[PDB]
């Protein structure tokens, strides 16, 4: 758990870090492990540098869409008419 | 009466359609807006005058020995709420265009 | 003189300036003092056009010249503020402090307040008028170490009055300056929350009697 | 012969009586009338003051046959000018409900009488809509190339009225209602808003269906009208433009000054408060002494 | 604060003056930091040095509503 | 620059000068922050007199 709370911090500080640096981060003892990692968090590995920018934007567009947050949003156009009526009952 | 007759009378604008999408150009709307608040600090200068008093006895007596018509409050009232109905108009009209035509 | 004792300068400064003019003193301080505090509040609050006309070119300071020390320091940092010179500046700062402001029983409890707020606004002024400077150049001009520099303008950049981010990497002072419509809206939501909240304690109150 | 013709102002009582008109002859089934529209003009604001009732037979057979007595016509209008010089033929009422091609040949004999273009009013008395069952056309005769040479037709123009205000009390006197279409207050705005919307919503659908049977029942191909269409969609506003910036900045300025009358508006509410309230506190005293004196007085 | 004041700020010179134990230790506050965006920046290894990112101004945005 | 007769930027370090147009500050917001200070000097007076009802 302590790897994944480091990678999610380094996420949005740096897309791109060195092979060396990874490794490093997370404090793991081989190369291998670090690319085991990147496959389950679903990141390329382009020339041993992870990128970590699309996937997890995407993901985040997806995850934005449900039957929760719709009424939460407010629209603007709603925002008047409460405004409206208020005064009016 | 009829009721054939009734609602010939009662329809009086064909141009009901196009008149409400239709919003004012927008350099009248900003021009308004400062006027109406900079217009409002003047009768608020006014309305401080208004409650200096309120001291005499009997509310009448005070509205004719020191002239207590020439009224701020109504003033201030009056001139809030108008340009506030405006407005509501202003930001529903242009929202509902964006969205419906595109 | 009671707006003097309290922080409030502004109010001061408008009732100060008429009255070096005109005041036949009674049962306060002489006319000498007097003329002192009408130049210290000038730089403090002044807008920098409004400082020359009303201040420099005072038929009553011209003709009063300097008979004292007091008057003689703030006279002095007021010509180097006005003509841009950086270099004296602070010389002129120092002295100030010693024969002006210690004297005056008044100003004597705002001496921190005074001198932070000059030194802010001195960093301020020149950056106003450039886009860019390197750190040495803008340091021998005020007459303090580069190191000496960097320490005093991070302690102004937070409360926002210079306005500047710094490059350590390239040693550069960069200037930004976003004020515009963002400024503005800033400064009119702070006050109205504080509106709001007598107004329902005042509401409350007389509803219940 | 004029261009005068500019806006249509058409009194309550035209649009009243033309109504009454087609059912005192008792044409139905759908069967026209045709009646003379009195009036003036000969100005860009035609101002249509009355209308009577024409003779008129219909016959669904051949529309190169129908009856118009044209002696009546002229007759029965000039005793109508000695009470009032303002009314002039200006044209016919036609029951509607729709725009004929056979509209014209009635045109043609009408125009004799008239110094300007006649006016054609259409009062549809299937009273359909949320605004006025009456549209307005005006015979323009253009020279226009399209294989045609010279086409003569029939142009909208704009509806809108005008009233007396002798007539005007007369129709409040009759409602009890209030009116809507005042373009009023602040709740009438908004009810005119949605009416507005669904308005739109049906002319759109209209569209959609003529272009369907051009390419399923072979109506010919009319360029004129997909041309307009054309632009329609040309003209069209765009998502991600900085154009959306700028009308969000400006809705910002709208909510900052709405903010501010609403809450000047509370201060004012809660100075009404405390004055009713002072009032409450004097009246207990003098209910106190009240008592006591009328104890008094048993 | 450091950030307010400093666009690039080399992370060798935060590592002495919050006397910092480490160069890993440096990114790591920084790092989480920006995790709940109170700070906002971006590190650059490499480069060796901060740069801030900073909005600053969100009139522009939907926000004031 | 600080007497605003042309109102630009100095870059000493590129050898250039900036030059820009005249800002314009929204009226709006200068004269609403006017009004709202006026109301919190009104409703002080009158709670000063409503001290009456307590």
């Amino acid at each position: 758990a302590i790897r994944d709370e480091i990678a999610k911090n380094t996420e949005l500080s740096y897309d791109f870090l060195p092979l060396s640096n990874i490794k490093a981060l997370l404090f793991f003892n081989n190369e291998k492990e670090t690319e085991k990692f990147a496959l389950e968090r679903n990141w390329p590995i382009v020339n041993s540098k992870v990128y970590f920018n699309n996937q997890s934007k995407e993901k985040a567009d997806y995850e934005d869409e449900m039957m929760h947050e719709e009424d939460q949003k407010t629209n603007i156009i709603e925002k008047a008419m409460d405004y409206a009526i208020s005064i009016e009952n | 009466k009829t009721a054939k007759e009734t609602k010939m009378l009662m329809n009086l604008h064909k141009e009901q359609w196009q008149s409400g999408l239709k919003m004012y150009d927008y350099e009248e709307k900003e021009e308004s807006n400062l006027a109406a608040t900079k217009s409002m600090v003047k009768i608020a200068e006014q309305y401080s005058k208004r409650i200096e008093e309120e001291k005499e006895l009997t509310e009448e007596e005070l509205k004719t020995r020191y002239v207590g018509r020439q009224d701020p409050k109504k003033h201030l009232s009056e001139t809030a709420d108008e340009t506030l109905e405006n407005n509501i108009v202003s930001v529903l009209t242009a929202g509902v265009n964006s969205v419906a035509i595109k | 003189i009671h707006c003097l004792a309290v922080r409030n300068f502004k109010e001061a400064a408008k009732l100060l300036v008429d009255s070096l003019a005109t005041f036949t003193s009674i049962e306060l301080t002489s006319y000498e003092s007097i003329a002192t505090y009408a130049s210290v509040t000038g730089l403090f609050t002044l807008e920098r056009t409004d400082l020359k006309s009303k201040v420099i070119d005072s038929p009553e300071l011209l003709s009063l010249i300097s008979t004292t020390a007091a008057l003689q320091s703030i006279s002095s940092l007021t010509i180097s503020l006005y003509a841009s010179d950086y270099a004296s500046y602070f010389p002129y700062l120092l002295e100030t402090y010693a024969n002006v402001l210690i004297p005056c029983k008044y100003l004597n409890r705002h001496a921190d307040f005074f001198v932070r707020e000059m030194r802010r606004k001195v960093y301020a002024q020149l950056l106003e008028s450039y886009k860019t400077l390197s750190l040495k150049s803008m340091a021998s001009a005020f007459g303090v170490s580069v190191a000496f520099l960097d320490n005093d303008l991070g302690k102004f950049i937070p409360n926002k009055q210079l306005n500047c981010v710094i490059d350590r990497v390239n040693g550069i002072v960069e200037t930004n300056r976003p004020d515009n419509k963002n400024a503005q809206y800033h400064l009119l939501v702070k006050q109205g929350d504080g509106l709001l909240t007598k107004l329902q304690k005042y509401g409350a109150a007389v509803r219940l009697t | 012969m004029s261009l005068q013709h500019e806006k249509v102002t058409i009194a309550p009582l035209v649009l009243l009586s033309a109504l009454d008109h087609y059912e005192r002859t008792q044409t139905k089934e759908n069967k026209r009338c045709v009646g003379v529209i009195l009036g003036d003009a000969n100005s860009s604001t035609i101002r249509v003051t009355n209308s009577f009732a024409l003779p008129f037979e219909e016959d669904e057979k051949n529309s190169d046959v129908w009856f118009l007595d044209h002696n009546y016509i002229e007759n029965m209008n000039e005793m109508c000018k000695k009470i009032n010089a303002k009314e002039k033929l200006i044209g016919w009422y036609h029951s509607g409900p729709k725009l004929r091609a056979s509209d014209l040949k009635i045109n043609e004999l009408f125009k004799k009488y008239t110094q300007n273009n006649p006016l054609l009013l259409i009062v549809d008395v299937k009273q359909q809509g949320v605004g006025l069952p009456t549209d307005a056309y005006v015979a323009i005769e253009q020279v226009k190339d399209d294989g045609t040479s010279t086409e003569k037709t029939f142009l909208h123009l704009p509806c809108t009225i005008e009233a007396e205000e002798a007539e005007e009390i007369g129709v409040e006197h009759l409602l009890r209602d209030v009116r809507d279409q005042a373009a009023g207050g602040l709740s009438i705005r908004l009810t005119n808003q949605l009416k507005s919307l669904k308005g739109l919503q049906s002319k759109l659908k209209d569209v959609v269906e003529y272009l369907d049977k051009v390419i399923n029942k072979e109506l010919p191909i009319n360029h004129t009208i997909l041309g307009k269409l054309q632009d329609v969609f040309n003209l069209l506003p765009n998502l991600g433009t900085p154009d959306d910036d700028e009308i969000d900045v400006e809705n910002h300025d709208r909510i900052n000054i709405s903010n501010n009358l609403q809450k000047a508006l509370t201060v004012k509410t809660n100075d009404e408060l405390m004055v009713i309230y002072i009032s409450n506190l004097v009246r207990s005293i003098i209910a106190f002494d009240d008592l006591i004196e009328n104890k008094i007085q048993n | 604060i450091i950030s307010l004041t400093y666009k690039k700020i080399s992370l060798r010179d935060i590592c002495l003056k919050l006397n910092l134990d480490s160069e890993q230790t440096v990114e790591y506050m920084v790092s989480r930091a920006i995790r709940d965006g109170v700070i906002e920046a971006k590190i650059n290894h490499e480069d060796g040095f901060i740069e801030t990112t900073e909005l600053l101004n969100i009139y522009d945005s939907e926000d004031p509503q | 620059i600080l007497d605003k007769i042309f109102y630009g930027v100095l870059d000493q370090g590129n050898g250039w000068l900036y030059v820009y147009e005249t800002p314009n500050q929204d009226a709006t917001y200068d004269s609403a922050l006017e009004l709202v200070g006026q109301l919190n000097k009104v409703v002080d007076q009158l709670f000063e007199k409503a001290s009456v009802l307590y």
